[PDB]
RNA sequence: GAGCUGUAAGUAAGCUUUGAUCCAGAGAUUUCCGAAUGGGGAAACCCAGCAUGAGUUAUGUCAUGUUAUCGAUAUGUGAAUACAUAGCAUAUCAGAAGGCACACCCGGAGAACUGAAACAUCUUAGUACCCGGAGGAAGAGAAAGAAAAUUCGAUUCCCUUAGUAGCGGCGAGCGAAACGGGAAGAGCCCAAACCAACGUUGGGGUUGUAGGACACUCUAGUUACAAAGGACGACAUUAGACGAAUCAUCUGGAAAGAUGAAUCAAAGAAGGUAAUAAUCCUGUAGUCGAAAAUGUUGUCUCUCUUGAGUGGAUCCUGAGUACGACGGAGCACGUGAAAUUCCGUCGGAAUCUGGGAGGACCAUCUCCUAAGGCUAAAUACUCUCUAGUGACCGAUAGUGAACCAGUACCGUGAGGGAAAGGUGAAAAGCACCCCGGAAGGGGAGUGAAAUAGAACCUGAAACCGUGUGCU
RNA sequence: UGAGUAGCGAAAGACGGGUGAGAAUCCCGUCCACCGAUUGACUAAGGUUUCCAGAGGAAGGCUCGUCCGCUCUGGGUUAGUCGGGUCCUAAGCUGAGGCCGACAGGCGUAGGCGAUGGAUAACAGGUUGAUAUUCCUGUACCACCUAUAAUCGUAUCG
């Protein structure tokens, strides 16, 4: 139940193939990093992912 | 439909041709008791009546003294009963 | 109040008379000390003590179906002065 | 559809309700245990008085 | 408008023309458990606080209201720590919970048996199972579209294109779209440039034949989208009422059958009547009827409302967005020469001389204007309510269940799962006599029939007994 | 069909008198026989009316039955002191906030639930066909409430 609070990034759900293509399910995984952020209350840690941090956001 | 206390007149059956006068009346089965018809023996040993079916019974013309079938006219504010192939209000 | 329900007239309560020790039936959600309290408003008599016990519904059949009886709460009440004059 | 005669004022239902219930309703019943009550169709009448008794008396809250 | 207190007998005691019983609309009461909600618990039980009240000289005892959790709104709200902010105690909330038709729809996650005559790519199959969210329908929907004509113009569904073009250990196999013919068919609102207050609320503005701000002389309530609460008479449901026409004889227990004579029909559909009935009964064709509640509709109320084109100095038109690389998924299309579009990681643009598409890619032409949001109809399905039908079954059949069947019974439990219909038209269900302790039987009697006697319509075979002609 | 065949589940019965339509099998009495660290007396779990009285003999009883744990009709279980709750906690279970996790959910703090343990006021005798620390008789004990009082206003409760 992990999730970007800022935009909402969360892990998905796909196939590994080998060379003779067989097939098996994994998970690709936000890299989400658990960062102190303004809140309007007192200043919280959450997850937010390495993306949302870029283009300029408080800490 | 054929209220108690009537004079009849037995058109199928054993005792058909014969006039009588209704004394019960079951309306959940539809039978009609119509005296000195339909005797019955029971062993308890005693004569009695016993019950007939209402589609074997036509009223009796107050006039005439012949079968005839039920109709209403609304004569007053209330129904009032009358006999077909007359005028006569029974 | 409409506590009890019914006399109880057995061959055991007929020579408990005698010790001035009367049978109802009451209710089966009430307890001996409501039961004291009501027969003393409606045939104005001083009560000692009570007792009062439960039984358990019984399989009766009768024809071709089962079935079960009425569960009893029975109360056993002594009386110090008076009589209830049962009929 | 039934008597509805009932019309007195409201301090007298409750007079109605000890009569008809308290002391009639209960007096029958101990009658029939032992066992000396003919008439008893008079058990529902006394019963169905007591519905029409309190249906009267919800209608003026 | 005359009987009634259900199956259910039967005996009591009762009610009813001063309108019983019954049918329909509208109200009141509604124990306990169960989301269960004062606390606990082995559901249908136990144990409390607070505020009034009923009884006791007084305790004991009883009745009526309220006290769960989370969330959203006002107030009081030291901390550690100066102001504050976590925690906290109150007041309010038709706020939420759980079930439901194992039908229809949209998402998350997602097999194996099987086929390839073995098997791993492939297929089964994005199927079965599970979880989440709804609705009466859901989803999609107003061109960064389809194409190549001297073009069309939102979405959805049916026919055809077509088993075509294609995909494929090019094996097994998978498999389209545009055009064309039809059902149905309305389109609008926001962010920015600009304008005055204290970043907020109002006005303005919604686009490709390029629209708008800015300067220019400049006038249809659509409550299914497009803004949101109410008042005005006509049909339709939820009880019903009128409503044509037949008499004789024969057989028979009984006539509706047969032999003869009549009538009606906007009514010859059907069921019941002692046997096969247009004219015996309930009905049918036709017409009429509504206190009261609930739906649809249409004529006024009521609530909003700025209707048109030439000029383009300058400004605005959606950014970590489009796009690229790496690893995957989905498009009929298995990365392949793979365009078109989604997810994770990392880089990362331009601003109408702009940007995207036309199956790698570049140039020329043509079409369009992404990165914000709503929208009825044609479409799919049936646990239920009313009215109907069948070259569908007729008790080993038809639902597992025509009988009080998810019952008996079996298992710790999830779970599995039967057999059993028929007297007669009418109970008229054998008064009475004889054998016993009774069951049963022989007479008499009821009934057309009693070998129709309730283990009751007909009554085959296997099988079990008695007597006889020939051996 | 096997076939009137196998079997009828450890074991000692005999006689007299009654009931009765019907008696080796039912009642009453006498004698003999068997267990007696148990086939005797209580009670926990479990079963749920099988317990008592009066009637009955279709089916059940591996035979018969006048009998029964079987059928019909009526009856039977009485607590301030006994065991449990209004007392307490083991091992475990559930947990307001809180942590983790595609969903469903997992774990866990404060706090609760939970005896097989701890604390806690009664004995003797009699009585019915069926109840007995429960009913009755006699003698006790524990908690709480109400009105004068010995002694008490620094007491007293915590």
């Amino acid at each position: 139940g992990k999730q970007c609070f800022v935009t909402g990034r969360k892990a998905s759900t796909g196939n590994r193939r080998s060379h003779a293509l067989n097939s098996t399910k994994r998970r690709w995984n936000a890299n989400l990093q658990k960062v102190r952020i303004l809140v309007d209350g007192k200043p919280k840690k959450v997850w937010v992912s390495a993306r949302a941090l870029k283009s300029g956001k408080v800490t | 439909h054929i209220k108690k206390g009537d004079n009849v007149k037995v058109i199928a059956g054993k005792d058909k041709g014969k006039e009588g006068k209704v004394i019960a009346t079951l309306p959940k089965k539809d039978r009609v008791v119509v005296e000195g018809v339909n005797i019955m023996k029971k062993h308890q040993i005693l004569e009695t009546e016993a019950a007939i079916h209402v589609s074997n019974v036509q009223l009796l013309d107050p006039k005439t003294n012949e079968p005839t079938r039920v109709g209403y006219k609304f004569v007053d504010g209330k129904k009032v009963r009358i006999a077909k192939k007359s005028g006569e209000e029974i | 109040r409409d506590i009890l329900k019914r006399p109880v007239i057995t061959e055991k309560s007929s020579e408990a008379m005698a010790e001035d020790k009367y049978t109802f039936d009451v209710d089966t959600r009430v307890n001996k000390t409501q039961v004291k309290m009501a027969v003393e408003e409606i045939f104005n008599v001083k009560v000692a003590s009570v007792n009062i016990m439960n039984y358990k519904p019984k399989k009766k059949r009768m024809g071709r179906y089962q079935g079960y009886t009425n569960k009893r709460r029975k109360a056993i009440v002594t009386l110090k002065e008076g009589s209830d004059d049962l009929f | 559809m039934k008597a509805k005669e009932i019309r007195d004022l409201t301090t007298s239902e409750i007079e109605e309700q000890i009569k008809s219930s308290k002391e009639e309703l209960f007096n029958l019943r101990f009658q029939l245990a032992t066992g000396q009550l003919e008439e008893t169709a008079r058990i529902r009448t006394v019963r169905k008085t007591i519905a029409r008794l309190k249906t009267v008396a919800r209608e003026r809250e």
